């Protein structure tokens, strides 16, 4: 009697390295613990006072950021429930672009309180019922918590004041400059139609100087050089070809079949005369800049130099397509001169040197166009990548504002009002669902709690102050990070606002993730390959 | 689980796992031991790691010799070991009833019934079954015929039929010989000696004693007719002084005097023995046999041989009492004041050599309250089998004598107790009626296995028997030769009331505790 | 800190969190700074690093040293990155940037240990950086005269300063004049590819030279190249991208004939193709021929018989420089070789330069290009000479584009430390300590100068702190006198953008490192 044998049945039939967990203890509580550990790994990055993390992935690449979704991507999360919470966070990032850390915090809080309720004696079914009804109540409430709206997305001061909040959590010290830049870019590329494309905001990260030297450019920048002798052009007449800048050849094997000394003597001269004719037709269409997606031939380059044409080679096809969108051109698959409509135009096309880097700039002078670029300067590649992530946050906020112009107060004001109102709803709702409703309400407190903890003040005092002010009636009041002591102020009057859609989707996705984690009851992991 | 977070190298069986493990091991033990039950059971051969052979049908022997490393099996082996230590019989039935209780309880626990409720029903059924047992026990004057039937009922299950017909008379006569009216039977006073030369049916009862040694002096007689037996515990060899002494002499003559003197102390005890011998046997008509629990050096052996005494040395601390109860003398630790009243009488004493060993028979005692069973057989494993069988039979007869009551066998009491429990079930409150039903169907495993081993249909035979017991009310059981019902009390198939009571008690308790086990855990590792 | 059946992260993930992690980051940055400290200033020393292949690099350049160090610490990689960024944006100050960043971190280390909030620290850093940058832009001396002699004096002085830290400091006037002539002869774009730097082992630093033209090494001549002449006194130059040799007229070309007359016609046709190319090149008047593509033995001998010069496989950069110097265009076809596309120089020569043969194009008056020819006794000698000249050239370019000069030797750092101490004594008291720490950190440049020189940095910094508070802004370390001096009068001049970008990059690195509160290494 010195060994416990595996029980007859599934325990014996299980494969070698496979694992089986069942019940509240082995499965539910362990999943809640994993999600709690995840939320703890990402909690200290929440808010403007949130600190950055330097994650090194298996490829020895370094990420310095406080972007929750980025941190999650670069972590090797291996617990399946945590993987599910990460899937929710990434879906939030895809749908909205901001709120991933909210999703993480809120899901972890919901799961901790669900564990508490299961310990006090509720069943997973009742917890899920209460969580769902409380999420529905929160979605019913939030539209009433909407305080202001954009009212104009073609302005640059209003748009900057609107993006400042989203770009404050990241890059807290310097956010007015960045909001100016991103507002300039977004309103430049905002068309008369209400549709806004996030891919039309390009970001060029160039080494050297610093973020205060960053700028917006109505056009495109390519870390390329020119193929020929011409480097500048003041009235660009760009012609774009998806084909190489060479003589067209057959897709079937072509052979030069010579049978006479005359043909042999004349072949090369005829080839050169043909190339000269092609490029001269292109130049005579007025084009002074040619952009080819393929390679360039030596003779064609010779004759482009002869006829004073700036040659540019864009290896990428996305780069070619975006240049076409920028300049108003059409990529021709043949080396035929372009018609008046297939040609593109730019107020200038020139070769410059930003720092050590050589760049080709297609610059419009008008304050509009289909594509705009943000040239990010910075002393570190990691710093510039973090600023690019902040730019992505601002641009996705702009798109969310194009979708839904409604705004809710930030700094925990909406969270506190939601907690209060859902608590008041649960106090009226009878039955065992009230416990879960009240815990769903208390979960919102995790947001101002995380903000306070990172601000450096007592979260309990902050939350008590917030509850008192929201009880006396101020729904736009949230915490003040610019205060060494626990303090609070009007989020609306301060201009700290979030997006109705952001909050809506964050709440929905966090609740769905928590509810799925709870709905799991048995886990049958396979032997980890490797 | 919880324990594996603290001790990673921990093995754990929780709730259902634990119950499945325990019931599976119990059913495995039951499946092995099912064939031991009854005279139609099968003999198992057991080969040690050294190559030693054991032929057994005994449940306890089979348990301890099987090669098992299971915790439930250890628990049940210990329960059977206690059953055997206290009663001598009932180990196979014990294991079977435990396994069947566990199985019949799993039948209802798999359907969501709680093991606590099943165990409550088990407790109720145990109470009612003990009552019915006290009611059905047959209080009988323990005559030689009754004791013969009992010992037959045990020995015919444990050994071959002819050897059982011999061992029955052997065991009954031994018990009827070492037994004093209203005085607990000391089975230690029945020696059990095995000799390995003749057939197994030569096993006999010597109305005396058989020592596993003989005289160590060749000139000592090998046969003595009318013998005075002196049972002593006095060293007759050279003893050195407790305090370190040593001899100091200045001459070879002084050395010789000291050599002659250093033995005077033991020479005096030899002289005392020899003088008693001369005083009680003035001639060579009678004989004189010294049996010493301690040693006797060659000088003392020679001195006693010269006077015609047969001296055995290094006898057994139990043989002291066995000799004083068979012969009738007094065992001595000193020859301070020894008298002819200290001697016993044996109407014959002789020696028997078997290869390199010698045996000494002490027979024709007057009224020996101690005897020996001489286990003769051609093989060591035959002798071991007969030793186990006579242990079983002696325990059986002793228990039948102690408890003047005796219970019918052949599953008769089990059938009747099942019927009584099933008629009592409605008086039980709640879903413990299912525990009662499980107890009854578990008790019914004895007739079932008896039929299975005689080669009959369990269900058909059991339905016939239960029908006969309900129609007639007679305590009826299995006839292992026809498969028909038979009255065990009329055909002489008897079991021990003590054995049945111990079965009920210990089986119920261990089955309850196993059913209430909800976590098996090995976490002692450092 | 307890085992779990299934762990959140992959087994082997090492997470360092909190004040200890931050202090360790600061310590790693201190190590990285120590690795370059001793290179700072005129008394600075060189470092020898060796790779796994066993090839050694000897350098005074901080960016180079830090690139060569196989730094893997995630926080200490940031100093290497900002040194790279400084070398990119400016080209000088690479050691100063790392020293300043590490010193900021060291100075704030105590408050970090005592639990001062990193957000507060970075806010103070940003404030002090903006202040110091605006103060540099305010007090930088910018002569508003646009005089050519004074702008050449300015460029020469800035170059002499940028070179007074290298192994060519004993020839810094020489090399500074050469660097200044080079960047003043470049075109508006000031392209670095338009300055050639050849390294010819053998010779002295003073034997090095600048060619107002172009020069490149002889390229695998065939037979007859020695029958060619090697000096021309007013040549016209044909620059080509043309392979001149008997070759398959095309790779997918297959001739098919069924007559020996046609066979011979085809042979003669190949020969006539080649000879016609050669005859066009010969009739263009070009006496020198350069091709980006091979020039075969037949063409070599043709040109030798016509008393012309030919060189094939010329590198693309040398061809582009020859073009920018002589004033022609590179031709893939020889069918239109007009005087507009031909080049011209006053002298072409092939000379011996220290075991190698070099072609010299000299006398080009319209030359927007120049080629440095550097001599020295070792590959790494010439490499460190080239790196020094690159520093000087980048300095001169930035100065040409913005002639706004400050003084060096730590003068500007002491002035900014004074200004920031003054400013900090006027603020509540939490930011006061941090901005005072910034100020004390700024003093690491003169301190390290005195250290590397072998002085008493304490006494010299006392003298400087005193003299900067009495009135006087360009007082810094005087190295040859073991004292202080007005470095603006001593002509230790430094473009303002150097220190502006140094402060910007160092403060950004410090803010980043201090904003990081956790490090998570995944298993590889
Ligand atoms: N100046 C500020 N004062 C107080 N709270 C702020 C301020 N700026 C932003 N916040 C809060 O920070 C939160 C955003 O944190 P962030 O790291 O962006 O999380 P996520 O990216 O998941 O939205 C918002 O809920 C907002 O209320
Ligand atoms: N001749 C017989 N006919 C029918 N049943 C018998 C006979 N002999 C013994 N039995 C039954 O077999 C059962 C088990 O016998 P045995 O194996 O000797 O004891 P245990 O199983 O306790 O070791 C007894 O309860 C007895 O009633
Ligand atoms: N002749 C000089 N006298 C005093 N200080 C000098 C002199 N030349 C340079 N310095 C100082 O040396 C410092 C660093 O020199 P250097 O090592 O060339 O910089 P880096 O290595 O950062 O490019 C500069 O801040 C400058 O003020
Ligand atoms: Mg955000
Ligand atoms: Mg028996
Ligand atoms: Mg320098």
């Amino acid at each position: 009697a010195l060994h416990v044998p595996k029980a007859p049945g599934f325990a014996q039939m299980l494969k070698e390295g496979a694992k089986h967990f069942s019940g509240l203890e082995e499965a539910v509580y362990r999943n809640i613990q994993a999600c709690k550990e995840l939320a703890q790994t990402t909690r200290t990055a929440y808010g403007p006072n949130g600190m950055n993390k330097m994650v090194i992935n298996h490829l020895e690449k370094l990420f310095v950021t406080n972007d929750a979704a980025t941190i999650l991507r670069e972590l090797e999360v291996q617990h399946p429930a945590a993987k599910m919470i990460v899937m929710a966070s990434h879906m939030q990032e895809q749908e909205v672009g901001d709120g991933t850390n909210f999703v993480l915090v809120f899901a972890g809080a919901l799961l901790e309180l669900a564990e508490e309720l299961l310990r006090i004696g509720l069943s997973v079914s009742e917890v899920i019922e209460g969580y769902e009804i409380a999420c529905r109540k929160a979605h019913e409430i939030l539209p009433n918590l909407v305080c202001c709206s954009a009212k104009n997305l073609r302005d640059i001061d209003e748009v900057s004041s609107l993006l400042r909040t989203s770009i404050m959590s990241k890059q807290y010290g310097n956010e007015v400059f960045l909001a100016k830049l991103i507002a300039q870019a977004c309103v430049s590329i905002f068309p008369d139609s209400g549709h806004f494309n996030v891919d039309n905001i390009r970001v060029c990260k160039i080494l050297g100087s610093g973020i205060s030297s960053s700028s917006v450019l109505h056009g495109m920048v390519f870390k390329k050089e020119t193929e020929g002798d011409v480097t500048s052009v003041k009235d660009a007449k760009i012609a774009v070809y998806s084909c190489p800048f060479d003589g067209m050849i057959t897709e079937t094997k072509g052979t030069v079949l010579i049978k006479t000394a005359e043909e042999l003597m004349n072949f090369s001269k005829g080839e050169e005369n043909l190339m000269d004719a092609q490029v001269k037709a292109i130049a005579d269409t007025g084009a002074n800049v040619v952009v080819t997606g393929g390679k360039v031939a030596d003779m064609a380059l010779h004759y482009a130099n002869k006829y004073n044409i700036m040659l540019v080679r864009l290896n990428s096809k996305w780069d070619l397509r975006r240049l076409c969108k920028t300049v108003g051109a059409t990529a021709l698959p043949r080396l035929t001169p372009p018609v008046l409509e297939e040609m593109g135009h730019c107020d200038s096309v020139y070769l410059s040197e930003v720092g050590d880097t050589q760049v080709v700039v297609f610059k419009h002078e008008k304050e509009d166009g289909a594509i705009s670029t943000i040239v990010l300067r910075g002393s570190t590649d990691n710093l510039m990548d973090d600023i690019e992530r902040a730019v992505d946050d601002g641009v996705n906020t702009f798109k969310v504002l194009t979708r839904d112009k409604r705004l809710v107060p930030g700094g925990g004001a909406t969270e506190i009002e939601l907690a209060k109102q859902i608590t008041s709803y649960g106090e009226t709702c009878p039955g065992l669902e009230q416990y879960a409703i009240k815990k769903f309400a208390e979960a919102f407190e995790a947001i101002p709690r995380a903000l306070a903890e990172n601000s450096g003040v007592k979260a309990n005092e902050v939350i008590s102050k917030l509850y008192a002010v929201h009880q006396e009636g101020n729904k736009n009041v949230g915490l003040d990070i610019e205060a060494e002591v626990p303090a609070v102020k009007d989020m609306l009057e301060a201009g700290i606002l979030d997006t109705y859609l952001g909050k809506y989707w964050a709440i929905k996705l966090a609740t769905n993730a928590a509810v799925t984690v709870l709905r799991v009851d048995q886990i049958i992991m396979a032997k980890p390959a490797g | 689980a919880a324990v594996k977070t603290l001790n990673p190298k921990a093995e754990v069986a929780r709730a259902q796992a634990a119950l499945a493990v325990n019931i599976s091991a119990a059913r495995g033990l039951q499946d092995v031991l099912r064939t031991n039950l009854g005279p139609k059971g099968t003999m198992k051969m057991l080969v040690s790691g050294a190559g030693d052979i054991k032929l057994t049908k005994d449940g306890n022997v089979l348990l301890h010799e099987m090669q098992i490393q299971h915790p439930t099996a250890s628990l049940i082996a210990k329960v059977a070991t206690a059953q055997d230590d206290i009663t001598g019989d009932g180990t196979t039935s014990n294991v079977l009833i435990i396994g069947e209780l566990l199985k019949q309880a799993d039948l209802y626990i798999s359907e969501g019934l709680h093991p606590r409720i099943i165990t409550e029903g088990f407790e109720a059924a145990k109470e009612k079954a003990l009552q019915f047992l006290e009611e059905v026990k047959v209080s009988r004057e323990m005559d030689r015929e009754t004791l013969i039937d009992v010992a037959r009922t045990s020995l015919r299950t444990k050994v071959h039929a002819e050897l059982a017909d011999v061992l029955t008379e052997a065991v009954v006569d031994s018990i009827l010989a070492i037994k004093k009216q209203d005085e607990p039977i000391d089975l230690f006073m029945i020696e059990i000696m095995e000799m390995k030369h003749k057939s197994e049916t030569d096993t006999s009862l010597i109305r005396g004693l058989v020592l596993d040694h003989g005289a160590r002096h060749p000139d000592m007689k090998k046969r003595v007719e009318d013998a005075y037996i002196l049972t002593c515990n006095v060293s007759l060899e050279y003893e050195k002084t407790e305090v370190n002494s040593g001899f100091f002499y200045k001459s070879a003559e002084e050395r010789e005097k000291l050599v002659k003197a250093e033995r005077k102390f033991i020479e005096d005890r030899v002289k005392k023995i020899i003088e008693l011998k001369r005083k009680v046997c003035g001639d060579s008509d009678k004989g004189f046999v010294v049996i010493n629990q301690k040693g006797i050096d060659p000088f003392s052996l020679d001195a006693l041989s010269k006077e015609g005494i047969v001296a055995l040395r290094r006898a057994k601390r139990r043989n002291m009492e066995r000799l004083t109860l068979a012969c009738g003398g007094v065992a001595l630790n000193s020859f301070d004041d020894l008298s002819p009243d200290c001697l016993g009488h044996a109407g014959l004493v002789y020696e028997y050599t078997l290869g390199e060993e010698k045996f000494t028979f002490i027979e024709k005692c007057n009224n020996p309250r101690s005897v020996t069973l001489l286990i003769k057989g051609p093989n060591k494993h035959t002798l071991t089998q007969i030793k186990d069988a006579v242990r079983d039979g002696l325990r059986a007869v002793k228990n039948a004598i102690d408890d003047g009551c005796v219970v019918p066998g052949a599953g008769a009491v089990e059938v009747a107790m099942a019927e009584a429990l099933i008629k009592h079930k409605p008086s039980v409150k709640g879903r413990a009626q299912l525990g009662v039903q499980a107890f009854a169907d578990a008790l019914l495993i004895i007739p079932k296995v008896l039929a299975q081993n005689s080669g009959f249909d369990l269900q058909e035979t059991l339905v016939k028997i239960q029908a006969e017991h309900s129609e007639s009310g007679q305590l009826v059981g299995v006839d292992l030769n026809t498969g028909e019902p038979m009255v065990a009390a009329e055909v002489g198939v008897w079991d021990n009331y003590c054995v049945k009571k111990q079965l009920l008690h210990s089986c119920t308790v261990i089955a309850t505790n196993i059913l209430l086990v909800d976590e098996i855990m090995r976490a002692g590792m450092s | 800190m307890m085992p779990t059946p299934v762990i959140l992260l992959k087994e082997g993930t090492d997470s360092s969190q909190g004040i200890p992690q931050l202090v360790s980051n600061i310590s790693a940055c201190q190590v990285i700074a120590e690795a370059v400290r001793t290179t700072l200033g005129p008394r600075g020393m060189d470092k020898l690093i060796v790779d796994g292949r066993g090839k050694a690099t000897i350098s005074n350049d901080g960016a180079t040293i830090l690139k060569l160090l196989d730094v893997v610490h995630p926080a200490a990689k940031t100093l290497v990155d900002i040194a790279k960024s400084q070398d990119a944006e400016v080209g000088d100050g690479t050691t100063s940037v790392t020293l300043l960043a590490a010193e900021f971190l060291k100075q704030v280390k105590p408050y970090v240990e005592e639990g001062l909030h990193p957000q507060i620290i970075i806010r103070a850093f940003r404030t002090a950086t903006q202040l110091a940058v605006n103060k540099i832009k305010e007090i930088a001396v910018t002569v508003k005269k646009a005089d050519k002699v004074e702008q050449r004096k300015l460029l020469e002085k800035c170059a002499m300063t940028a070179l007074s830290s290298k192994l060519i400091s004993q020839q810094k006037a020489f090399f500074a004049k050469m660097v200044v002539d080079a960047v003043m002869m470049l075109d508006d774009l000031l392209q670095l590819k338009m300055i050639g730097i050849k390294k010819v082992q053998g010779g002295a630093l003073e034997d090095s030279q600048l060619v107002a033209g172009v020069a490149f090494k002889k390229t695998f001549s065939y037979a007859g190249f020695e029958m060619q002449p090697k000096k021309y006194h007013n040549p016209k130059i044909a620059l080509l991208n043309v392979e001149l040799e008997l070759k398959a007229e095309k790779d997918n070309a297959e001739i098919r004939v069924h007559t020996v007359e046609d066979y011979q016609a085809i042979v003669d046709a190949e020969w006539n193709i080649l000879y016609d190319k050669l005859e066009k090149i010969h009739h263009s008047g070009a006496k020198v021929v350069l091709s980006k593509l091979p020039i075969g033995d037949v063409a070599t001998q043709y040109f030798a018989d016509r008393d012309m010069f030919c060189a094939g496989r010329v590198p693309e950069e040398d061809l582009k420089r020859t073009m920018m110097a002589c004033g022609g265009s590179i031709q893939t076809s020889v069918n239109a070789l007009s005087a507009d596309v031909l080049g011209r120089c006053q002298v072409f020569e092939e000379t011996q330069i220290g075991g190698e043969r070099y072609n010299f194009f000299t006398g080009c008056p319209k030359a927007k290009t120049c080629t440095f020819i550097l001599r020295g006794g070792a590959e790494q000698f010439m490499e460190e000479t080239e790196r020094s000249l690159h520093d000087a050239i980048m300095i001169v370019r930035r100065a040409i584009k913005n002639d706004s000069v400050v003084a060096g030797g730590g003068a500007i750092e002491m002035e900014l430390s004074k200004y920031l101490r003054d400013y900090s004594r006027t603020i509540p008291g939490k930011q006061q300590l941090l901005i005072g720490a910034y100020a004390k950190a700024l003093e690491i440049i003169p301190r390290q100068l005195c250290d590397n020189a072998g002085f008493d940095a304490t006494n010299i910094l006392n003298k400087l702190r005193a003299r900067h508070a009495q009135g006087g802004t360009w007082y810094g370390v005087d190295i040859n006198n073991e004292d202080i001096a007005d470095n603006f009068e001593a002509f230790v001049w430094e473009p303002a953008m150097v220190r502006i970008n140094a402060l910007t990059a160092a403060s950004e690195a410090a803010c980043l490192i201090v904003s990081v509160d956790e490090t998570i290494k995944n298993p590889r």
